[PDB]
């Protein structure tokens, strides 16, 4: 079908938009909500044999504080994402200035090709994202509360005022689903906000490990 | 505050568990002192203002002044707080207590 | 009081004053004259008996209707500010002012007018003038009208900035020089967000606005006082304003200005406290854009440039990439984005060179200096990392070539790159390099060791070395090698020394804290501040001697 | 969720391992609290909120879904005493 | 406008000197972590 594809190129688009606001990168408020139609008439409506095709909806898109920390968002052509794609995915970005990455896979990339990405890692930073991952935003469902991440500075504050290591914070791995939304790495404070039935709010904190 | 607890407690449940059974301790109130609800009284609404105020100082939950323990104290006793300025309002005491 | 009724033809005092002069019988006149001049509402005559039964005035009647049409009248006119289609809503706007502007002056229908003016796109620049003419309805004047309108009166708006550029300048001179000395809490410590809420700085983004002709005007005012004083304060309240502008995302400021990217992006470079590869490159992508006839912004953006807070993450940058290469065993110009930085430290430190030649031409740069000093500060740290591991290998070389001496005592990238590499290193307590770059330390450009922004960040850094004043050895030859030189005759390194002094009396022996002591009694031909500090250090010195 | 008309944010799943692996570890401890005082309530009784926010926090403190087995606590560093307190003392205590 | 020699300067020349003492030094040190 194309119809549908078009449906999901636009749903992921949508959801990769409001990822990257929530990361504080600088996302237009006409962008964010496009809907289907803007987006048929400026893409193609077309994406089978058509001009609405990958790797032409592909996002750079800037820090809203700092003009100098960008990112790619690159959607791969090829189901299964192999040595090849990400290898000159790293030569694109070579000659940008940029080391952050957001590929949406349409299958699981290849055991080699998540070995060199974490291998990579270091220098420059990217991530996978299946695109069933990405049909629906994850931070708008009930069951999961207000997340922000911290800076290091309150979290020393934190540290300080509870007068505890951080090893003694409740604990958050970098695999979670929200964790990988907001792109946070080990050694890492997230303050997490929820309505409570006996208090009214209550805040809490995980380490990411 | 009403808002709050609209965006807190959807569907509209307000069985709610709390310390104080505010609503029998003015009953208490009233029998003690023979308050006879039936003249008008002599409370200016601005006392009850400012009692409120006052008391919601006193019910201290985290200690601290840094700005990260009173937010703490702040959202420990936020429900109370609300259910307290719902209970004791001027136009409540002055009209029905 | 009717200055303006007489251009509707409504009879005013003068009038009622000559038909009670050349009256007969006053029931007739007076009657007549004011209720034709009256409210002609068919059914207001039954109510006029039953105001005055009471004894109520008929004047508070008036009054009352006068007040409620006052808030109506408003409340109409914020609704053409928001409804209604651009074109037609100002058209009935000029119309409504062309027909309103009679009673400007009286502050009963004043705000008509003043909505009005407020709310039109482009006010008629002779009823501007006339605004202008009138202290009252300039004083009345909204924050968009006076935005509007100041375009011309330049003197008003100098005397309006002065006592806020001094009380910047004070602000900015007494945050280095605070009496708590830290690394992580300094002069550069604050976001230039965080700077940018002082009252000052929001002061003047409500009173610069969205004006074209204020933020030239201001340009101006601040680039006069850098070429006059050699003041670098101006250039931080250029780039505070900037981006405060930037942050309410005015266009008719920000796309008019080149700089205004660079310079948001500068603040966000102050605010990291580093220059990555990424940012080198992206400042080497802009400055080349200098397109025919643009030279002139080079200049500008040099002012810029010459931020103290810039200034100084452009070269802890240097030396984060200096250390990088020491670790990479890679040479500077293997890597062009530590030249880049270089360049961009020139421009900065050869601002006010160009505002006062007035020649729009990058300036160059000799080239002995990367082919010389950064080898060897990274001969220096190589040094240091071979003792370590000969340490681990089951003494130090200290020798300093005194070209290090020369390039500091000439040159402004090495005076630069030099001074900062020294404060990175006392943070850093490597004792042995610093001891081995001290001697070199005794003259500089301009006497930027002895600067305020040396001088605050040496201060700082040994305050977290203040253990190693514990010792007479690193006492001596940090306070001779550096301060004694320049102690009888400069103000700013005996504070220094002083503030010092009382920061890490603690840790000082007794015998050195009685030299130092003796050798820091400021005479009266020090300033007031001076005697200050050694208030305080006695003070401090006596609650410890009598916690013996 | 990513069926079309299916609304993304109310629908749930009733399986707390699901629902880990999908929406993270804080959805996980909000959907087996309302798991457990749906299984508790259903008799009409009451508990006290504070007893199943507890016994949550400690499900779910250390970011992966706690089991109340041995699996579940002996693995969690908390010491060989108290270890051979619970079960497989001897085995605890030739590891330790 | 920037310009580099082609050849290396003498303080480049001792700095790369020293470069490949620490490198050999360091390398000793790794052997011997491996002893």
């Amino acid at each position: 079908d194309d119809e549908e594809e078009t449906y999901r190129l636009w749903k992921i688009r949508k959801t990769i938009m409001q990822l990257c606001h929530d990361r504080g990168y600088l996302v237009t408020q006409d962008e964010l909500d496009q809907t289907l139609e803007e987006f048929k008439a400026q893409f193609g409506d077309k994406p089978s044999e058509g001009r609405p095709r990958r790797t032409d909806l592909t996002v750079l898109v800037a820090h809203n504080d700092d003009p100098t920390d960008q990112m790619f968002v690159f959607f791969p052509e090829e189901p299964k994402v192999g040595i090849k794609t990400i290898k000159v995915y790293c030569q694109r970005m070579q000659e940008e200035n940029i080391t952050r990455a957001l590929i949406v896979v349409q299958q699981g990339m290849t055991p080699s090709a998540k070995q060199s990405l974490v291998d990579m890692a270091p220098k420059y930073i990217l991530e996978q994202f299946l695109q069933q991952e990405l049909l629906i935003n994850i931070t708008e469902h009930e069951l999961v509360p207000e997340h922000v991440v911290m800076t290091k500075e309150e979290v020393t504050e934190l540290l300080a005022r509870y007068k505890l290591r951080e090893n003694q914070l409740p604990r958050i791995q970098a695999g979670d689903p929200v964790a990988r939304y907001f792109g946070i790495k080990r050694g890492q404070v997230v303050k997490i906000i929820r309505p409570s039935e006996t208090a009214g709010r209550y805040i809490t904190y995980r380490l990411v490990q | 505050d009403r808002e709050v607890l609209r965006v807190i407690f959807p569907t509209g449940d307000s069985k709610v568990v709390l310390p104080c059974n505010l609503l029998r301790m003015i009953w208490n109130a009233q029998k003690i002192f023979h308050i006879n609800p039936r003249l008008p009284s002599d409370l200016h609404p601005i006392k009850v203002v400012e009692g409120v105020k006052e008391l919601s100082k006193k019910l201290v939950i985290v200690n601290g002044d840094d700005p990260l323990s009173r937010q703490a104290q702040e959202n420990a006793t936020l429900l109370f707080n609300i259910h307290l300025r719902s209970t004791l309002c001027s136009r409540r005491m002055a009209e029905e207590f | 009081m009717f200055a303006g009724l007489q251009d509707l033809g409504v009879a005013n005092g003068e009038d009622l004053k000559e038909t009670l002069t050349n009256c007969t019988e006053p029931l007739k006149a007076i009657e007549q004259f004011q209720t034709e001049n009256g409210v002609l509402l068919p059914s207001l005559q039954s109510a006029l008996p039953f105001l005055d039964l009471h004894g109520t005035p008929r004047l508070e009647f008036h009054q009352s209707v006068f007040d409620e049409l006052r808030d109506k009248l408003l409340e109409r006119v914020s609704a053409i500010a928001s409804e209604g289609k651009a074109e037609e809503r100002y058209k009935k706007l000029e119309d409504l002012l062309e027909k309103s502007f009679s009673l400007v002056k009286m502050p009963s229908l004043q705000p008509v007018v003043m909505c009005v003016m407020k709310h039109l796109p482009k006010v008629p620049e002779k009823k501007l003038k006339l605004v202008m003419a009138d202290k009252e309805l300039y004083r009345a004047c909204a924050v968009e009208v006076k935005r509007q309108i100041w375009q011309d009166n330049q003197a008003l708006f100098g005397d309006e900035v002065s006592p806020l550029l001094k009380q910047y300048i004070l602000e900015k001179e007494s945050a280095l020089f605070s009496t708590e000395l830290s690394v992580l809490h300094n002069f550069f410590s604050p976001s230039p967000k965080t700077r940018r809420q002082g009252e000052v700085v929001q002061r003047l983004t409500r009173m610069v606005g969205k004006n074209v002709k204020l933020y030239d005007m201001v340009l101006q005012f601040l680039r006069t006082l850098f070429l006059r004083t050699r003041n670098v304060h101006y250039c931080t309240l250029r780039a505070e304003l900037l981006m405060s502008l930037h942050d309410l995302d005015v266009g008719e400021i920000c796309t008019v200005d080149p700089c205004h990217k660079f310079t948001w992006c500068l603040d966000a470079c102050i605010r990291e406290r580093f220059v990555d590869s990424k940012r080198a490159r992206e400042l080497q992508g802009f400055l080349d854009g200098v397109k025919k006839g643009q030279e002139q912004v080079l200049g500008d953006l040099s002012m810029i440039l010459c931020d103290p807070f810039a200034i100084n993450t452009l070269a802890l940058s240097t030396v984060r990439h200096l250390q990088e290469l020491v670790g990479q065993e890679t040479l500077p110009r293997d890597s062009p984005d530590l030249l880049l930085l270089l360049r961009l430290l020139a421009l900065g430190q050869g601002a006010w060179d160009m505002i006062d030649s007035q020649v729009f031409k990058e300036p160059k740069m000799e080239v002995e200096l990367i082919t010389r000093f950064l080898p060897m500060l990274m001969s220096f740290l190589v040094d240091d990392y071979t003792f370590n591991v000969d340490q681990k290998l089951p003494s130090y070389p200290n020798t300093l070539p005194e070209s290090f001496t020369k390039f500091l005592q000439e040159q402004r990238m090495a005076c630069e790159v030099g001074l900062y590499y020294v404060l990175h290193i006392t943070k850093q307590r490597n004792k042995n390099a610093l001891l081995r770059l001290l001697p070199g330390l005794v003259e500089t450009f301009g006497d930027l060791a002895f600067g305020d922004i040396f001088l605050h960040l040496l201060t700082g850094n040994l305050a977290l070395l203040a253990d190693e004043f514990a010792l007479e050895d690193f006492c001596s030859s940090l306070f001779d090698g550096f301060f004694l030189t320049a102690s009888p005759r400069k103000e700013n390194v005996h504070r220094h020394a002083l503030r010092l002094l009382i920061h890490l009396h603690p840790r000082v022996a007794p015998s050195k804290l009685e030299a130092l002591q003796k050798a820091l009694e400021p005479t009266g031909q020090s300033g007031e501040a001076v005697k200050e500090l050694y208030s305080q250090l006695g003070e401090k010195l006596e609650q410890l001697d009598h916690r013996k | 969720l990513s069926e079309k008309d299916v609304d993304p944010v109310r629908t749930t799943s009733n399986d707390i391992v699901e629902i880990f692996t999908v929406l993270g570890i804080e959805a996980v401890r909000k959907a087996l609290e309302r798991e457990l005082y749906h299984v508790i309530s259903f008799d009409g009784s009451y508990v006290n909120y504070r007893h199943l926010a507890l016994l949550c926090d400690t499900m779910t403190c250390r970011g992966h879904l706690m089991a109340i087995t041995r699996h579940g606590v002996n693995r969690q560093d908390t010491g060989p005493l108290m270890k051979c307190s619970f079960e497989e003392t001897v085995d605890v205590l030739m590891e330790a | 406008m920037l310009v580099i020699p082609p050849g290396l300067s003498e303080e480049e020349e001792a700095l790369q000197k020293k470069f490949n003492k620490l490198k050999k030094k360091k390398k000793a040190l790794l052997a011997l972590k491996k002893q």
